[PDB]
């Protein structure tokens, strides 16, 4: 007897989406478009957005 | 430790006068960094010890 590990029956994913609207100017940041240059500090293990230019597109492979 | 720790502690009472002029400095640099971070709507921990405060009276 072995129960299902929870990863078997999902057939779905999760996603997230931050904010940079006047709700940040309502009352209180985590979604200012910081560049790549100033990012090496305590920003490791967080949620940060960065703008850029996408290069080196690989293909789609099954994991 | 008593031999390798004793002149630590005797210095631990000694250098506190060698930041009479910096014990203001080390807290003034953070109190606004604590302030602005609470009202956003930034400096590292630099404690410049000069020679002069450690050569005039400790040999």
């Amino acid at each position: 007897t072995e129960l299902f590990p929870p990863n078997l029956t999902r057939r779905y994913f999760l996603y997230f989406k931050p904010l940079s609207q006047n709700c940040a100017r309502r009352y209180r940041i985590s979604s200012k478009p910081l560049s790549v240059r100033q990012i090496k500090g305590d920003f490791l293990g967080q949620l940060i957005t960065v703008r850029g230019i996408i290069t080196r597109v690989s293909d789609v492979k099954p994991a | 430790p008593d031999a390798v720790f004793g002149d630590r502690v005797r210095r631990f009472q000694e250098f506190l006068d060698t930041f009479t002029s910096y014990r203001d400095s080390v807290r003034s640099i953070q109190v606004y960094n604590s302030n602005n971070a609470a009202n956003y709507n930034i400096l590292p921990h630099r404690i410049i010890i000069s020679l002069d405060d450690l050569r005039e009276f400790d040999r």
